[PDB]
């Protein structure tokens, strides 16, 4: 019982420690998602709902499964009730319950770590929210940013002495890349997106290619 | 049965009669047809008593269930949606005679302008719903007489007092032209019930106030 | 089998050991829940029914599951009968049953400790009730205070020393938080606080946050 | 069939006739229709006999089931809701002819004023229910005659015995105008049944008192 | 197999051994249930049917499950046939079957010991029946008293050397509370199956009435 | 078909005719319609032959089943319940043409007064049951002739002999006014069947006895 | 495979050995069941059908399970065809199949040993039938007697010595209680007979003053 | 995997070894079944279909389950098609398949050994068929006789040395009895049946009491 749960826990921990690192930060325009991604078409950051986004680290097919599950939950709930009733708190709750269930019952625990972020609706003033859920359904609330995947503490340190609230997007991505290096990164090695609280409906937006090149 | 709802600057009022009929026989004199379904929402129903009570109780239990599960009440749009789903689920029974239509009054605390945050939603047996944007609405057998009375009386509504006045007068015309709608019973002391909703919430209008309005209306019609 | 149940009991016990402490007190205005919680949106205390409240210590996803199951049980029972046939003792009973089944049958035992509290309906005279449900379905009625989570014996022994019946809300809050820290600097940023207020007419559960909580803590 | 119930200062009383018919033929002279469903609740039924007996037996068993499972009886709103749910459950058979409606009368031990603790609840085929706040009610083929008699005779209700006399007289009138309602059979000695509920519970009215009241009514109308 | 049954029997036996004790006795007025119970709102003794009562020792949620299953059995059987077809021997039998199944097939065996008692119907002269069902579903009929839970030997022997048939109520209470101490209102739960009652025999004895009965 | 049953001091007697028809044709002359269902109860059925046989066999098997399982027979009330539940079970097929009603006659060994322990229970298609408290009962197409004959002949019932005779005469009247009920056949030697039940149990009445009573009735009506 | 089946067979063997013994013998009047049973309410000998009787040894809830299952099978078979088609051999057969499935596939094998007896119908002349079914589904056909439970060897030997065909009821009863004595009055025995002299239901219980008179 | 099949094959085999012996013998009148059986009413030999018979050794409830299954298969097939389509090869085949599944997947293997026999339909000339199906589903075609249960070597050698195809019922009977004695005996301890090719439809026939006693002595 206990040694089996610690074998699972360690399998997931070592799995995540071997995967690439991901950072999600709060800035004056919303939320910023930066991840080391060599792929051209496989994504680690994605849209969940109008003002709610998703970042993940670990084995791809597993956090992709979880991403599809969260999209399904969000759409179904927004249909059953209203679109305004979907909150990042709800998706972090459901992700917690789901990852706990997978960790305790699945044939192999999921070697993933997820972040669910929510920004304010258009015309509303409300500071962003970031939640981090680990492989056993542990859930944590973070006011400034979330680092998950790979060797984390080095990135966390750089952020601890480089983060500034209400930073510009052009400053915030530069900071994020700096923290990722501690642990040269260019457009061909990165995937980035933002929750743009200035957007009327859907806040998620990818920053790709020539626009990302110009940004950096 | 007649249920009326109307908007006034900063709130909404909803009132209903007390009569229950079974064919032509009078099977009820004190029925309470308007329910506070949450702190900012009130539902008044017309139709089969069993389906009306099940609608009120199940709807209030549903709303408070959501806000207890999620620590935040539903948006008003979500409330409309759930009510519409509940009404739609009854369509089979409604085609066999157990038909009941509700009427929704509320105060959207998340509304941009609190002066016009008042909300009135009407429904049909198919679950189809409409947010009323012309001020007033009524459901039931005397609902046409009530709407046509409010069409002439609505320009008098300038606050909660005039809104309740116009509402009770519309119910008075409803009972005046519809035998299935009950007017004020000055012998038994039974008057329509009313709920008023503003930014402070939803409260039951005390009996004596509606009695005052009813007496004023009667003596106005006698002279 | 016997070894399996032993290590399940140990896993749950140790899980609750590493958890932050929650206490619930009977006082003049009803019942007060105070919990060590640094979070902003993840709550350990919640409304169950009109006059029934809920406190939990341990793993969040698990006692949140149990919290939702309790709300479901209470609402369904209230719709099947009346709101007044829903009692705190019922919730405590079905919580004992459910945590027993969970403890013996689930893939992993729940690392949770529960407390269900009930105050009097409006205008009625009844001393509050407090029930504690253990990870294994063990249920116990206790008359004054309930401590759950972490190293409990210091906190409980503190409440044994400084509890007074019908103490003001301020007094009960200071005594609760004093016992909390005594079991182990706290404040509004580290506390989740609520009450079952026997003075409210319908819904008795009420959160005390922000400026009001600051005004209550320090006087 | 005719079941009557009326409130008196400090309690409530219910009474029913003894007749069963089938079309025009008399098929029953001794049918007992008022049941003591629990210590403070009595149920009278009108309609199909099988649905009636099922309603009474299953209902009392349900109330006691809750009382033994949770250690406390239901609130009165709970009893009402359960009965209404059962009646709603029989709606298909009701549509195909197996119709029976109950009338409820109970003493609420948790009511505010012990004098006004009487409760009378009428029900319809779809499980709709109404708590009667005008003092009296009746159900069955003679219920209109009994209600219209109680309208005129309710002013004479001042205590238990007077309310019982008014209930027996109302049943007498119902039997006078409705051939499906049985009146007092002075030859066979079969009289309506009655249960009375006060702060001490629900007890059967002894037959002798019903017989004396009936004889007084007959003597007065001769 | 033999290892698993060894561990189930031992787990249930130790679990029942750690629990408080319950005594049931026949007395002149019916059956007396006395259980060590400090709780205010939680019961070890319960009515099952008109003349049939239930007492339990061990883990609360488990014997409360079994208690509710007994109420469901008795009510369903009475409604299916008649109230007078429901006997205490029936409930004892179904408790033995059910408890055997739990002991062999559930994830953990129930750590409970159950007693079903039955007095006569109003106006009838038959002697009370006491049934004991153990954790493995073994059933036994006792003529005088039943001891369950905890260290049973001193309580059993005490009753064996103090029990007299047709004892008065107060005598049965003193002999029972004395047998247990081998204890006031706030630490006892006491109830009787009173054969002198017309409809339902079960009734609790609590508070000032119990205090007057104690001394 | 006509089935009669009646109480006498200390017991109960039931009797049934031997006719089967379909349309106007006689299709049966020696049908057994009264069955001993257990040591102290007999049931006589009227209606669709298949449903009647199924009722009687399944009911006897049900009673003896409970007795062997629980080591004690069902209380008489329980027996009534099971029989009624069975009929209600057949309600649907009865609504489509397979209708059959039973009449129950028994001796309650657990009754308070041993000489009034006889029991007559009548049933209907919906499972309703009534314990008759007037002494006699009948079921079938000639049940009203037999019941109105017993209304006049019942005062002569004082023991088993008299009660049996008035049962045979009630069947005689029924067969006399209802072409679907068969009277005694003196050419063939076929006579109605009967069960008598006392504290010593339920026993079949020999045919020769019913033949004696039959001849006595016939000549008593000749002159 | 061999480990499990070994452990199961020895668990059931130990269970049966620890229980009280039952004896059944064919006598001039039919079949006689006698079982060591100190219970006033719990029965080890039962009726299955008109001329078919049942006697079990071991764990009560388990052979009461098999007992009700046999009654069910019998009544269903008699309703599907006719009462006359129900034979004691059928009951013994389905008991062998049932106990086979239970022994190989259940959580814990049943600690029981069954015996099914058949006497002739009223007007017929047919020598009695005695079947013994063991915990693993083994079925044996015996012409004179059947012994179950406890240490069976001394009882089977005392019976092998002292049994004669066509003994009277009192002879058979006394030799039976004697064979039980080799390893006992009305208060500690349960006695019943399948009496071929009865017209319908052969099963009959000998209890109280009648059983005392036969000793 | 490997240990499980070893303990399964050993359990079943040894289980059959501890049981009584059964002999099925082709003779001039058809097929002859002789089995050691002390019981009066419990049977190891049975009819399956018109010209197809069944014999079994081992644990009673198990080969009785297989017996009833075989009768069910025969009757169902004969109903779905025609009685003339039910053959001994079909029964033996479904027995091989069924016993294979049992041996592989049951909680415990079946300790049984089956023989299915078929004689010709009335008026036809077809030599008998004997199939042996063992505990693991192995099916074997045997020419003259089949021995099942107990120690089969003495009985098999005795029959191999004393067999006559065209022997009479009495001759073949005393041959089989002599072999059964060689592998370790009268009416009270024998169950005897025959697939008689001369009966018009159902060839199965038991041989009981005084008739069998007349067949044992001259
Ligand atoms: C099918 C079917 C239909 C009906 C039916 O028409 N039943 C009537 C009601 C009726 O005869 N009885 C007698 C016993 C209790 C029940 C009652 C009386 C008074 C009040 C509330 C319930 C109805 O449905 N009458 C209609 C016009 C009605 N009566 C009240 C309402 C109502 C409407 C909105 C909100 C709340 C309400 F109670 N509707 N019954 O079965
Ligand atoms: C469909 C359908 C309808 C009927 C039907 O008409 N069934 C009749 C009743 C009837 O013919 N029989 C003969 C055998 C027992 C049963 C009886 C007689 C007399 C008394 C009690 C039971 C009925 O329902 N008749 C109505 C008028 C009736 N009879 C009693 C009640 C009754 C009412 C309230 C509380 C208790 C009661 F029993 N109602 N049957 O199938
Ligand atoms: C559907 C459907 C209905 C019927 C139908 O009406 N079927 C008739 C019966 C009938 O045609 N046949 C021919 C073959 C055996 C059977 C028979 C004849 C005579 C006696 C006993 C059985 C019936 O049910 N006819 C009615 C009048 C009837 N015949 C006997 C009873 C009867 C009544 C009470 C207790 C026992 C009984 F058998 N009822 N047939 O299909």
């Amino acid at each position: 019982m206990e040694q089996a749960m610690r074998e699972r826990s360690e399998l997931a921990r070592k799995g995540i420690a071997r995967a690439k690192s991901v950072v999600a930060l709060a800035y004056a325009g919303g939320v910023l998602f930066v991840a080391e991604n060599p792929s051209r078409s496989l994504q680690k950051i994605s849209e969940l709902y109008d003002r709610v986004g998703f970042a993940a680290a670990g084995k791809f097919n597993e956090f992709d499964n979880l991403r599809r599950g969260g999209i399904q939950f969000a759409d179904t709930r927004g249909y059953a009730y209203d679109r305004r009733d979907v909150t990042g708190r709800q998706l972090a709750n459901v992700y917690a319950q789901t990852l706990g269930t997978i960790f305790t019952e699945q044939a192999k625990p999921y070697e993933v770590e997820l972040c669910v972020a929510e920004v304010a609706h258009y015309g509303e003033t409300k500071r962003p929210e970031l939640y981090r859920i680990t492989y056993d359904g542990s859930i944590a609330d973070e006011p400034h940013f979330v680092v998950m995947g790979g060797t984390t503490e080095p990135i966390a340190n750089a952020l601890k002495e480089s983060y500034a609230e209400n930073a510009s997007l052009t400053d915030a991505l530069r900071i994020a890349v700096a923290a990722l290096r501690a642990g040269t990164l260019g457009v061909a090695s990165l995937e980035v997106a933002v929750l743009d609280a200035n957007r009327p409906r859907r806040a998620f937006r990818r920053i790709t290619g020539s626009a990302l090149q110009a940004l950096l | 049965t007649t249920i009326v709802a109307l908007k006034y600057p900063g709130g909404v009022v909803m009132a209903g009669d007390r009569r229950s009929t079974q064919g032509n026989m009078i099977s009820g004199r004190d029925v309470r047809k308007v329910y506070i379904t949450d702190d900012y929402t009130a539902t008044g129903i017309a139709g089969t008593a069993a389906v009306a009570v099940e609608f009120a109780r199940l709807y209030a239990v549903e709303l408070e269930h959501y806000e207890k599960l999620e620590g935040v009440p539903l948006t008003f749009a979500g409330k409309i949606n759930r009510l519409a789903i509940m009404v739609r689920g009854n369509l089979a029974a409604a085609m066999q005679g157990l038909l009941a239509l509700p009427l929704l009054a509320g105060y959207d605390i998340h509304a941009s302008d609190p002066q016009s945050a008042g909300r009135i939603v009407s429904f049909d047996a198919a679950g189809g719903w409409n947010i009323e944007e012309e001020g007033y609405q009524a459901v039931g057998s005397g609902s046409l007489f009530a709407k046509s009375s409010m069409k002439k009386l609505y320009s008098q509504v300038t606050d909660g007092d005039s809104g309740l006045r116009v509402a009770v007068e519309a119910l008075y015309d409803a009972a005046d032209d519809d035998s299935a709608t009950g007017g004020p019973d000055l012998v038994r002391g039974i008057f329509p019930t009313a709920v008023i909703i503003d930014a402070d919430g939803a409260v039951d209008v005390p009996e004596s106030r509606i009695a005052e309005l009813a007496r004023a209306i009667i003596e106005s019609r006698s002279g």
